[PDB]
């Protein structure tokens, strides 16, 4: 295939839920990811070259694989451990998924991932798509 | 904030 390569940035933020018992001493805190897209300036833009996105979260949450179709792709969660996870995103047209590792943890009140990612151009919809973030 | 599964 032919590629281009793009950064999109994941946002994560979390705060603890004082309301909900701590379990074995550890409170619980409500955390959420969002996706988005940088263009060739690095300006925050939707991430439309995507038709959906699914967080294949830890297995101990119900339903841990969760698909979100319109950017940002925002998800919300409760627990209290950090965890790595996969995000897979879908390409537009087909294009093909791709696998993201994300940690989500407690770290810090928010913060910021960036990741190049791949993508072909033999879709003429995401090609075209994808002349808004930048060249192809 | 250490916290892990």
């Amino acid at each position: 295939v032919a590629t281009v390569k793009r950064t999109i940035r994941i946002k994560t933020q979390q705060h603890i839920l004082p309301e909900v018992p701590p379990v074995e001493n550890f409170p619980v805190r409500q955390w959420s990811i969002e996706i988005v897209l940088l263009d060739d300036e690095g300006k925050e833009i939707p991430a439309t070259i995507f038709d959906k996105v699914i967080y294949h979260l830890h297995p101990t949450f119900a339903n841990p694989n969760r698909t979100f179709t319109d950017p940002p792709f925002r998800i919300e969660e409760q627990g209290w451990g950090g965890f790595p996870l996969d995000i897979s995103v879908f390409l537009l047209e087909k294009a093909g998924e791709r696998k993201i590792p994300h940690d989500l943890n407690f770290l810090q009140e928010s913060y910021e991932v960036e990741h190049v990612i791949q993508i072909p151009l033999n879709k003429p919809l995401l090609t075209e798509e994808l002349a808004k973030s930048g060249s192809t | 904030q250490t916290a892990r599964k």
